[PDB]
RNA sequence: GCGGUGCGCCGCGACCGGCUCCGGGACGGCUGGGAAGGCCCCGGCGGGGAAGGUGGCCCGGGGGCCCCGGGUGUUACAGCC
RNA sequence: GCCACUUUUGGUAAGCAGAACUGGCGCUGCGGGAUGAACCGAACGCCGGGUUAAGGCGCCCGAUGCCGACGCUCAUCAGACC
RNA sequence: GCGCCGGAGCCUCGGUUGGCCUCGGAUAGCCGGUCCCCCGCCGGGGUCCGGUGCGGAGAGCCCUUCGUCCCGGGAAACGGGGCGGCCGGAAAGGGGGCCGCCCUCUCGCCCGUCACGCACCGCACGUUCGUGGGGAACCUGGCGCUAAACCAUUCGUAGACGAC
């Protein structure tokens, strides 16, 4: 898996073939984080390998479809369980993330890990993530954003555009 | 009266780091620097002029000492608005860093 | 993390005005005037109140190595304020084992002939950074009080005279020796 | 047609990466009071960095070796000749065409020196971030004449404070003489205000 | 492998070009820095080698073993004309370095060291200074002469007074006399200048200079002894008589 | 000493991005470097914005951290922006900016034959100022 | 005049075809027969909930009725679910 | 004959010696790996236009002069691509 | 026969196609005024007033080239062009400001009126900086100048030979 652009959130659901001692299998779902349906489709019959004794031979794909998010202009908090494999051993984590979309803060929770830890996205395996309400959040650098009245400057304006100029006459401010 | 002719400099000809192609001018236009912005310029007649010692001919005119080597300029390079020219026999690298003229007259406008 | 506010204030007292030129502060009161030039540490520096009693310190998105310097600046502004209305004063004891350590304070406080320390003959001159008058006192066998209006420049004086009176070549467990900063402290006590 | 570029406050090879192409494209470059150059890291990091290049030195015959330059204005045309292809005509061209200089000056104390944004040292590092002067390195590392030209700074500066005054007090005079003149020019003012060029 | 012996380089690399010097005479490489707190004086002079001598004087230094006893010491005779003074130098401090300023010159040049500009005083005309030392004689010429000292007064830094040799006076064979910039330490560069124009043109022996019982220091070329190998030049170690191609 | 502020309920002006060249009120405040924002009466569509490319400038409209689009438009034009914006000095030299950018040439003609005389008055004016002021120093 | 062939040399334009790199419009399908959002709470009726707690109330201080904190609590002269 | 992925024997080990499978070099240019028999891409008649691969885009040096995105990082021995 | 200033054309090397004549500098802060106020050899600062995504803006400023002809309006008048003195410059010195004369113009600029100028018949190196840098010979005048170096000889402080 490559983590590319922004992530979107698959709900995919499939079974094991009809087979003449069980003839209706029962159906089994993922909510899964992917670029797109084909590396889907394939994080679905990965986790359900480790899950189950289903393959993508012995089972099939019944519904992979995308959740959108239910409330993309309330920013929230959320709570992301993981499970990714250092250079020595593997380990369980939770981190927390603050974001408008579901998807939006599990692209921050890969990209967090890969600043981080170096954890690739072939290690970083996700397992739960929550929207959490404002109080049972863990993390400081969450925490500190709770509040009503939040304010702050924008201290250090470094210049961005700085090869438009090139040569000029003005040196810049970084006062605003 | 005045000039009616865009300042251009030819930065170097078509090349990668073990390769060049000679076929293919690099120009760079002053004043212009993105793809956004080099789009005006696509099609326009560009000419390296230049002097030497014995007299040609000037056409509309009498013989003189300056000479050109006539172009057109094709496409968009890079993002900083380096552009590709093809000129009709192949520049000299005498050239290099010399301004090329790049005129206006084959408009679109 | 990215802290995104971290302040203190600092409480003046009435009979001094302290007044913020940008970044450097200029404390002015009862014995002299003193400045310290910030520009160093990146912070904000409001003077709030009137009369102008507080001097608020607050640093915007701050990590943690730049956090610690939120509240050095308090200690600093706080030395200086009480350096100003109180002044500093170090007396710093003479010890010796066997032979006495004599100390001549010339040009009026400001240079400090050591003689005799263990015997040598290379005698020791120190000068005091400016604004330090270093006296022997009285009362009180073998002292040197180190006046002066702040504690840098004071406590480097102390520090300069205590290492130049040093053991070299010998054991430093036995041969306790030199002069050492006892009392540091204040002039007038409030 | 020559570009007077400044030098206080860039930084050493992030000004000479802009200088090199800038000259290799046919430009004339006089980079100016060159001791105010600044590089990235703190002092002694560079001076270590500056004494293994001096140390770094042909054993047999140490005048065919790297000539060490120590003037600032020396140091920064070895960096711009470090990125400039030199053995050959068109980087030989090159370092002809790039003029460098210690201080200003006066061919170009009456001119006015240009900057390079994207090269400077309160756009490209972190304000938390220690750097060193290039001039007090090279006075470090052997530069003879640093305080020769701080000197001659402060006499410039002097003078060009003179020169500061003359036109803020003509500018004064003109915004006066437009005052006392908007009575029969606002018609050919109010045009140039349609146009942008005055509100 | 290594050197067995560790031994103790043979000559100075400090000295390192062993060439002919370029300059016959000892050139000051560095005058002592003045302090404008002296009175003006002058910071060289030049003498000329005559030979050795003994003396016999009792040495004062108390404690040693030759204390109020009496050494003999080598001496050196450097017979001192008084050098005659011509011309001053100014120099400005630039950040390349020093450079010249204005040299002026006085009217009376004596021939002594009018032979200096020759390389041969017979075949010339003996032409050098005629349409400069017309500069002294008129009224355009000499306040030209005021305008590049007040010049002098107000842009130069370290000021160098020519002083020529005066070589009539000498046992010599040669004629040509030795010219050369002493630099003057002393005061402000208005009482420099006044000084050196003052005494330009006129003597100064070697009292004005030097006192008695003052250390200073000697330069000049050395003896010359030609081409010579290492063992009579950097002082080697000659290998054993043995030896094939020569020891 | 810093006098613009973000907090809730700011117009900030937008230098680039999709949306360059228009107010934008900002709502919440997401991350470090992101923000929740809404410009209701100028078309900006309700979502986040970087920190990176807003000037905020000095108008505080006051609204909850978390009301709707509705509430925004109510307390932008009860406090009526758009004019103040308009009347503002920053947005006076933006359209002047665009003014002269949108310049033809017959106009731009125009200019320079209205600006050549502009400043010949000015210069005359000038240099018998000049002259006024060594008369007054004589 | 028509048909063929070519101009001494240097150039330009026009349309037609092929191959391409782009750019500007515009129309429709599918989805959770899209998710949200817009306008008709200060969409309609009644019922709840708590806070990143608005009014108010108290305490504290900066002031000249505002602001700043801290506490209480459930729409109030803000809103949210 | 030699090299390389993986399997493997002796040897502490080796740019050592000895095997299996397949691909290479030798017989082979070209773009990239600065440099290079074997690595990555790719195999070739002579050319014009377009586009890629592997690898890159401060400057040498074609290409980021994107108002690129999120972090970690201070090294008085920083780090920087099979 | 050489330097200097006071015309025609000829070889050759070529690049270029309007100028920007200047604060210092800060970057969690700047810029510009008044100075009401205090001292120093106009400046230094407190204080107040304006700007601050910079508008006293390098996203900028100046100049703006088709030419002439009539007359009219606005603009100028105290202005434009054309000879002697005062100084200001050293880091690698400024074709700069200022006092008068005797001249001569309402011409220069901005709006109009009036026609005219190979209108070279759609076609490329045009338009400059340019009296460009260097090289020979034709120049008409004037004030100025008419030297050294090297060899050879000698020296011997120097020396393989040159060199000194
Ligand atoms: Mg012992
Ligand atoms: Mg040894
Ligand atoms: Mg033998
Ligand atoms: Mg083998
Ligand atoms: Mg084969
Ligand atoms: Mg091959
Ligand atoms: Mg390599
Ligand atoms: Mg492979
Ligand atoms: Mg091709
Ligand atoms: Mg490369
Ligand atoms: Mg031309």
């Amino acid at each position: 898996m490559k983590a590319s652009g922004t992530l979107r959130e698959y709900k995919v659901v499939g079974r094991c073939l009809p087979t003449p001692k069980c003839r209706t299998p029962p159906l089994y779902r993922m909510r899964i984080f992917a670029p797109n349906h084909v590396v889907a489709k394939s994080r679905f019959w990965y986790f359900v390998s480790q899950l189950k004794k289903m393959k993508k031979s012995s089972g099939e794909i019944v519904y992979c479809g995308q959740v959108f998010e239910k409330s993309p202009l309330r920013v929230k908090n959320f709570g992301i369980w993981l499970r990714y494999d250092s250079r020595s051993g593997t380990h369980n984590m939770y981190r927390e993330y603050r974001d408008l979309t579901t998807a939006g803060a599990v692209t921050q929770c890969y990209r967090d890990m890969g600043a981080r830890h170096r954890a690739r996205a072939h290690s970083i395996q996700i397992m739960k993530v929550e929207e959490i309400a404002a109080s049972k959040c863990r993390r400081p650098a969450v925490k500190q954003f709770h509040d009503s009245k939040i304010k702050f400057p924008l201290p250090h304006r470094v210049l961005r555009r700085q090869h438009k100029p090139r040569f000029t006459t003005k040196r810049p401010n970084t006062f605003f | 009266s005045g000039r009616l002719w865009c300042k251009a400099i030819f930065a170097g000809y078509k090349r990668g780091l073990r390769n060049q192609r000679e076929h293919t001018a690099l120009l760079k236009i002053e004043g212009v620097y993105a793809r956004d912005e080099t789009e005006f310029y696509l099609g326009k007649r560009c000419a390296y002029v230049y002097k030497a010692k014995n007299n040609t001919v000037t056409p509309g005119g009498k013989p003189n000492k300056t000479r050109v080597i006539w172009g057109k300029v094709t496409r968009a390079h890079g993002n900083s608005g380096m552009v590709r020219a093809k000129f009709r026999s192949n520049l000299p690298a005498k050239a290099i860093g010399h301004r090329i003229r790049v005129m206006l007259y084959p408009s679109r406008i | 993390m990215k802290t995104i506010l971290s302040n203190q204030t600092v409480d003046i007292p009435e009979n001094v005005d302290i007044s913020l030129k940008g970044r450097t502060v200029i404390v002015k009161g009862p014995r002299g005037t003193l400045r310290r030039d910030f520009n160093h540490i990146n912070v904000e520096l409001s003077l709030l109140g009137k009369k102008k009693k507080r001097l608020r310190v607050d640093k915007w998105w701050g990590n943690r190595k730049e956090l610690a310097t939120v509240r050095t600046i308090c200690s600093h502004v706080q030395n200086m304020i009480k350096g100003v209305t109180l002044g500093f004063r170090y007396k710093m004891r003479s010890v010796y084992a066997h032979f006495p350590i004599n100390v001549v304070i010339q040009e009026n406080g400001s240079l400090v002939e050591i003689r005799n320390f263990l015997g040598e003959k290379y005698i020791r001159r120190v000068r005091m950074r400016p604004g330090v008058a270093c006296s022997v006192s009285q009362a009180q066998k073998d002292e040197l009080v180190l006046e002066g209006n702040d504690i840098e420049l004071v406590s480097n004086s102390a520090a300069l005279i205590q290492q130049a009176t040093t053991v070299k070549n010998k054991d430093i467990r036995k041969f306790l020796d030199g002069i050492y900063v006892s009392e540091k402290g204040t002039v007038q006590q409030a | 047609q020559v570009l007077v570029l400044d030098g206080r406050g860039h930084l050493l090879g992030r000004l000479a990466a802009i200088v090199a192409k800038q000259v290799l494209l046919g430009r004339k470059v006089v980079v100016v009071r060159c001791e105010g150059i600044n590089i990235s890291g703190n002092f002694y990091r560079n001076k270590l960095k500056y004494l293994a290049f001096l140390r770094k030195r042909m054993n047999t015959n140490p005048s065919r070796g790297p000539y060490h330059f120590r003037a600032p204005s020396r140091i920064f045309w070895r960096t711009v000749r470090g990125m400039l292809p030199h053995k050959t005509k068109r980087g030989q061209a090159a370092l002809d065409r790039l003029k460098v200089f210690d201080g200003i000056p006066p061919p170009y104390d009456k001119k006015k020196r240009m900057v390079v944004p994207a090269a400077l040292k309160v756009v490209r590092l972190k304000p938390t971030r220690k750097f060193a002067y290039l001039g007090r390195l090279a006075h470090e590392v052997g530069w003879k004449y640093q305080a020769v030209t701080a000197t001659l700074e402060e006499k410039r500066k002097e003078k060009a404070k003179i020169h500061y005054r003359k036109k803020k007090q003509l500018m004064r005079l003109r915004k006066q003489a437009e005052k006392n003149v908007e009575k029969k020019i606002s018609k050919f003012t109010d045009v140039l205000k349609t146009h942008g060029l005055l509100v | 492998s290594h050197r067995k012996f560790s031994a103790p380089r043979h000559g100075s690399l400090g000295f390192l070009p062993r060439k002919r010097s370029s300059r016959h005479r000892g050139k000051v490489k560095s005058f002592p820095k003045d302090d404008p707190s002296k009175p003006v004086h002058l910071t060289a002079f030049l003498g000329y080698k005559a030979g050795m001598t003994h003396i016999v004087r009792e040495v004062d230094r108390p404690g040693s073993k030759v204390n109020k006893k009496e050494v003999v010491e080598a001496v050196t005779i450097v017979e001192t004309p008084p050098m005659v003074v011509v011309g001053i130098v100014g120099y400005v401090e630039t950040p390349r370095g020093l450079r010249t300023f204005k040299t002026v010159f006085a009217e009376h040049i004596s021939d002594e060291c009018k032979r200096r500009f020759y390389k041969n005083w017979h075949k010339s005309k003996k032409k050098a200074f005629t349409k400069y030392c017309k500069k002294w004689q008129d009224d355009a010429g000499k306040r030209q002469l005021d305008k590049d000292f007040s010049s002098m007064k107000k842009y130069c830094q370290v000021i160098r007074v020519l002083a020529h040799t005066q070589m009539r006076l000498l046992p010599l064979r040669q004629k040509k006399a030795h010219l050369m910039e002493i630099q003057v330490n002393g005061g402000t560069v208005a009482e420099k200048l006044d000084w050196a124009r003052e005494r330009l043109e006129q003597q100064v022996p070697v009292s004005q200079v030097f006192g008695q019982d003052e250390m200073i220091d000697v330069i000049g070329v050395t003896k010359g002894k030609g081409y010579k190998g290492v063992t009579s030049r950097w002082h080697t170690k000659k290998l054993p008589r043995k030896t094939h191609r020569g020891l | 000493v810093f006098r613009r502020f973000v907090e809730v309920g700011r117009v900030a002006y937008v230098s680039f991005g999709p949306h360059a060249g228009k107010l934008v009120a900002i709502v919440d405040v997401i991350d470090q470097n992101r923000a929740l924002v809404d410009g209701p009466c100028t078309r900006v569509r309700r979502q986040a914005m970087p920190f990176k490319c807003m000037q905020l400038t000095d108008f505080i409209l006051k609204f909850p951290h978390s009301a709707r689009q509705k509430y925004v438009r109510k307390a932008w034009e009860k406090a009526d922006i758009n004019t103040k914006w308009a009347a503002t000095r920053w947005a006076k030299k933006i359209e002047a900016r665009e003014r002269k950018a949108k310049m033809t040439d017959f106009d731009r003609y125009k200019v320079m034959k209205a600006k050549k005389m502009r400043n010949r008055i000015i210069k005359n004016e000038v240099k018998k100022l000049q002259r006024a002021a060594l008369l007054k120093a004589s």
